[PDB]
RNA sequence: AAAGUUGCUGCAGUUAAAAAGCUCGUAGUUGGAUCUCUCUCGGCCGAAGCGUUUACUUUGAAAAAAUU
């Protein structure tokens, strides 16, 4: 089941038992890393980095080829964002919903969804302050939302 | 009824089952080589690609993303790998 | 149909008979 | 959510055995489940089982026999001192020939007879008669 | 060519060192073998009187040994008599940290230094040309385990006759019985 | 005490006593799989650091009679 929603879907990805890099892939670990670096220079979060690398460059799992995952590769190079991508997406969604609320006041559906999104923001922020990815003085506030995008 | 070996399922039964619900899970997707009719270069594309894939030199559209597998352009050729 | 007292008495006594049958079956194997 | 994977394994085995099935597939696997099933196996209750390995928590196919009446878990894992063990079997096993409290002691996972033979106590996991 | 950790060359590994040198001064395996080196070697009777050669190589060069594995195997089989040659990386087993140990454990041991990870790596390196696609553990009535290993159907014909040598080598090096199979479909 | 009518062992809550409009929402409670003894000084040993620290289990010492 979902964390707030009552649904229970099964749609996900099934990784294979072969952790081995396939024979047909001619890219080396380094070339994967410069592809990662240039896509990070284009302004892409690790999700679209992995999606483009899987879709066009033929690397199924970066962790299988380079031996390390994408966020650690960007963290060693230092091209790693100050917020994790999911929290950033949640905050962007909260800004968009709040802008719609300012345009449209009676849309109480968006008010309930806004409360839901901020609840997800607060739980994820508690997690990130737990493992020191965020500084312990971090706080989410309504008017301090458009500055983080 | 009440008696079938779970360790050795028949391959059509394993193919029919959901990818997570198999004995050991395995994906339904694959990587394939695509050749544009306007050139000779081969490109590796994921079957369920979500991004539109362009040719390196021709810059033609190779696949369009859809709900499931990607729609390859009429004219391109492809071959499944491994 | 019938009161529950003798229903649980029947279930307990049939379980006792089941236990004794299993015990004597395991005793016969020696 | 899923807590106490041994509870799930034993409930699945129990529900399969009451329908008279020949094999049961239990997931996820665990070292505690494998030790419990090995103790259950060595007394002649579940035949012989095979672990299926993915790169996740694995699965087990258990080839049921027909001897099992009930396998059960005791949650939470109460501390069992060597004296109070007698009380526990007077609580759990309905008969004094067959049935087994499975204990996790520092000498391993074993049954209550062997736990008395090793002169030790520990925490309780289950029972099977 | 041989750089033992104990620095004690015996006649077997010096002999196969000379074999690798003669391989280098004739065959095309030239530009890569100089950069490489091995660590130790052993010879084990398996399968009822069939000998087999084991060469322990250092770990960080092992990937390079993957690039020339098949050519090295066939050249040493041409050089030797009817034998079987396997390359197994020399992995270090760190003991399990308990409440009674030496005061050297000022840092947590990596998971790759454990028993199970090392034995998994040994099993996947003993079969280089084929890839392990499955693993089952059959636990017998006596309580003794038996690992059943599923390899590639695609490149089956390369190692059809070496599965008994593989089983004997793994049993002698570890103590665990291993059987090898080939599934009909993946 | 019968008594499982106070329920840890061991009760209940559709229609009989009883589960709330619905979601979000501290604390608390609970939480997937995984990791197999040595260094010095004195006679093979004694002293010393113990090994991350606990919870758990066991042993030994010690623990009024009367009552049971």
């Amino acid at each position: 089941g979902r964390m707030h929603a009552p649904g229970k879907g099964l749609s996900q990805s099934a990784l294979p038992y072969r952790r081995s890099v396939p024979t047909w892939l001619k890219l080396t670990s380094d070339d994967v890393k410069e592809q990662i670096y240039k896509l990070a220079k284009k302004g892409l979060t690790p999700s679209q980095i992995g999606v483009i690398l899987r879709d066009s460059h033929g690397v199924a799992q970066v962790r299988f080829v380079t031996g390390n995952k994408i966020l650690r590769i960007l963290k060693s190079k230092g091209l790693a964002p100050d917020l994790p991508e999911d929290l950033y997406h949640l905050i962007k969604k909260a800004v968009a919903v709040r802008k719609h609320l300012e345009r449209n006041r009676k849309d109480k559906d968006a008010k309930f969804r806004l409360i839901l999104i901020e609840s997800r923001i607060h739980r994820l922020a508690r997690y990130y302050k737990t493992k020191r990815v965020l500084p312990p003085n971090w706080k989410y506030e309504s008017s301090t939302a458009s500055a983080l995008v | 009824p009440l008696a079938k070996d779970l360790l050795h399922p028949s391959p059509e039964e394993e193919k029919r089952k959901h990818k997570k619900k198999r004995l050991v899970q395995s994906p339904n997707s694959y990587f394939m080589d695509v050749k544009c009719p306007g050139c000779y270069k081969i490109t590796t594309v994921f079957s369920h690609a979500q991004t539109v894939v362009l040719c390196v030199g021709c810059s033609t559209v190779l696949c369009q993303p859809t709900g499931g597998k990607a729609r390859l352009t009429e004219g391109c050729s492809f071959r499944r790998k491994q | 149909v019938l009161p529950k007292k003798e229903k649980m008495k029947l279930r307990r006594e049939q379980w006792l008979q089941k236990i004794e049958a299993i015990k004597l079956a395991e005793q016969k194997h020696r | 959510v899923r807590m106490n994977v041994l509870a799930d394994a034993l409930k699945s085995i129990n529900n399969a055995e009451k329908r008279g099935k020949r094999q049961v597939l239990i997931r996820p696997c665990s070292k505690v489940i494998v030790r419990f099933l090995t103790v259950m196996m060595k007394h002649g209750y579940i035949g012989e089982f095979e672990i299926i390995d993915d790169h996740r928590a694995g699965k087990i196919v258990v080839n049921l026999t027909g001897r099992l009446n009930k396998c059960g878990v005791i949650s939470p894992r109460f501390d069992v001192q060597l004296k109070d063990l007698e009380k526990w079997q007077n609580n759990l096993l309905p008969s004094r020939q067959f049935g087994f409290i499975v204990l996790t002691t520092s000498a391993g996972i074993m049954d209550h007879e062997e736990a008395r033979r090793k002169h030790t106590g520990g925490k309780i996991l289950g029972f099977f008669f | 060519i041989v750089k033992p950790n104990g620095e004690k060359p015996d006649e077997f590994e010096s002999g196969i060192s000379q074999a690798l040198l003669e391989l280098e001064m004739n065959s095309d395996l030239k530009a890569q073998l100089r950069e490489l080196n091995i660590t130790a070697a052993k010879e084990i009777e398996v399968g009822g009187g069939r000998k087999a050669i084991i060469i322990f190589v250092p770990v960080p060069q092992l990937k390079s040994f993957q690039k020339i594995q098949v050519r090295l195997v066939r050249e040493l089989e041409k050089k030797f008599s009817g034998k079987h040659v396997v390359f197994i990386a020399q992995r270090r087993i760190l003991p399990k940290p308990t409440r009674k140990s030496r005061t050297k454990n000022k840092q947590k041991r990596p998971r790759s230094r454990t028993l199970t990870a090392v034995h998994d790596a040994i099993l996947e390196d003993l079969v280089f040309p084929s890839e392990i696609v499955g693993k089952r553990i059959r636990v017998k009535l006596d309580g003794s385990r038996l690992i059943k290993v599923h390899l590639d159907k695609a490149q089956q014909n390369n190692v059809e006759h070496k599965v008994e040598t593989f089983s004997g080598v793994y049993k002698k090096l570890t103590g665990k019985d291993v059987n090898f199979e080939f599934p009909e479909f993946q």
